[PDB]
DNA sequence: TTTTT
């Protein structure tokens, strides 16, 4: 089948700032392509269609080209509502295909995380199980690695990650650790540290806590 | 204006089929094709395929052709699609997707999309154990439950800015997630927090007061 | 068979 190749798969950017994203179709699709921008959440919304034809409602400042196998999708001067994901679409019979996509985010001043660390509650205590939380709060970039140890030695089984898309008010990513232990095991041992090295510090940040405190 | 409506998320079992429906107003019915694409979690497009509600006519992507069956009801103007021997590899997000003036015509309003999960875990209620350690953080881990979502709010939504809520991560065919809030630390705890946590999928519903340890 | 519906 037909089919298409976006670049870059991820670009950054600042508002105001111009960027320009291709669509290259391994087949010549003339100038039936269409562009189409998904929000984070957000059902997917029309662009372009005919390679360079915007839809109605579409500010101007977006402009498409290109024809055959080459495309690419211009954004002059970007505003914050532009940022999301663009993916390109050949229009040229079926069956229809999709690029992977761009993913468009804002670009900031490097940011280090704001750590919390959190002891298993009494109530989870009383059930047997025992998760540590640790929240690394508006970072960037969000690339970030994080480390539980527990007396010292690291401990990579139970931890369960999870990233928030970039805050749309400050640019930044957030991210959830939770170390999840048996009870008994969490009574077996007094320090619990979360530890998270980011590009922002040589120096890992460093959250613990001790059970008997 | 052009409405799509489709059917709520859907749990089943492997090997089972799915019916999802896409109840359309706000123009002619049968002057549109319909389309079917999924999206499956954080990954690109796919189109699946469409139907002619004016004749009932299909096209499908050939790798969707003895797998995805598209129907079609004039007299209540909605497009059904049904997906037999489902597996992992099914659990994702379709659309449905109205067709241009032309069927070769660019898509233009896509629908809400339909979340499928196909798993053989049941039903489980989430289990929710509060986070207490100038700004404060708080914290709510909701832990245990299947399937998605649930919705995790502060304050009944007084409390809005400040808060991060973490996508769910799946364990052992369990998801667990975590929703950090930050506020004034003077506020706290004399100004209670309280997160309030709904699990839809086995009807229940959470509110646990965040207070001192 | 390619867009002011």
């Amino acid at each position: 089948e037909l089919q298409m190749t976006q670049s870059p798969a991820s670009l950054s950017a600042s508002v105001g700032e111009t960027v320009t994203i291709t669509c290259r179709a391994s087949e010549n699709i003339y100038s039936y392509l269409a562009w189409y921008q998904q929000k984070q959440g957000k059902s997917p919304q029309l662009l372009v269609y005919n390679a360079k034809t915007l839809a109605e409602g579409v500010p101007s400042r977006f402009s498409g080209s290109g024809s055959g196998t080459q495309f690419s999708l211009k954004i002059n001067s970007l505003q914050p509502e532009d940022f999301g994901s663009y993916y390109c679409q050949h229009h040229y019979g079926t069956p229809l295909t999709f690029g992977a996509g761009t993913k468009l985010e804002l670009k900031r001043a490097d940011a280090a995380p704001t750590v919390s660390i959190f002891p298993p509650s009494s109530e989870q205590l009383t059930s047997g199980g025992a998760s540590v939380v640790c929240f690394l709060n508006n970072f960037y970039p969000k690339d970030i690695n994080v480390k539980w140890k527990i007396d010292g030695s690291e401990r990579q089984n139970g931890v369960l990650n999870s990233w928030t898309d970039q805050d749309s008010k400050d640019s930044t990513y957030s991210m959830s650790s939770t170390l999840t232990l048996t009870k008994d095991e969490y009574e077996r041992h007094n320090s619990y540290t979360c530890e998270a090295t980011h590009k922002t510090s040589t120096s890992p940040i460093v959250k613990s806590f001790n059970r008997n405190e | 204006q052009v409405k799509l409506l489709e059917s709520g998320p859907e749990l089943v079992k492997p090997g089972a089929s799915v019916k999802m429906s896409c109840k359309a107003s706000g123009y002619t019915f049968t002057s549109y094709v319909m389309h079917w694409v999924k999206q499956k979690p954080g990954q690109g497009l796919e189109w699946i395929g469409y139907i002619n509600p004016y004749n009932d006519g299909t096209k499908y992507n050939e790798k969707f052709k003895g797998k995805a069956t598209l129907t079609s009801d004039k007299s209540s103007s909605t497009a059904y699609m049904e997906l037999s021997s489902l597996t992992s590899e099914d659990s994702a997000v379709y659309y449905c997707v109205r067709g241009g003036y032309r069927p070769y015509y660019a898509m233009d309003y896509w629908g809400q999309g339909t979340s499928v999960t196909v798993s053989s875990a049941k039903t489980t209620p989430p289990s929710v154990y509060p986070l207490a350690p100038s700004m404060v953080t708080l914290g709510c881990l909701v832990k245990g439950y299947f399937p998605e979502p649930v919705t995790v709010t502060w304050n009944s939504g007084s409390l809005s800015s400040g808060v991060h809520t973490f996508p769910a991560v799946l364990q052992s065919d369990l998801y667990t997630l975590s929703s950090s809030v930050t506020v004034p630390s003077s506020t706290w705890p004399s100004e209670t927090v309280t997160c309030n946590v709904a699990h839809p999928a086995s009807s229940t519903k959470v509110d646990k007061k965040i207070v001192p340890r």
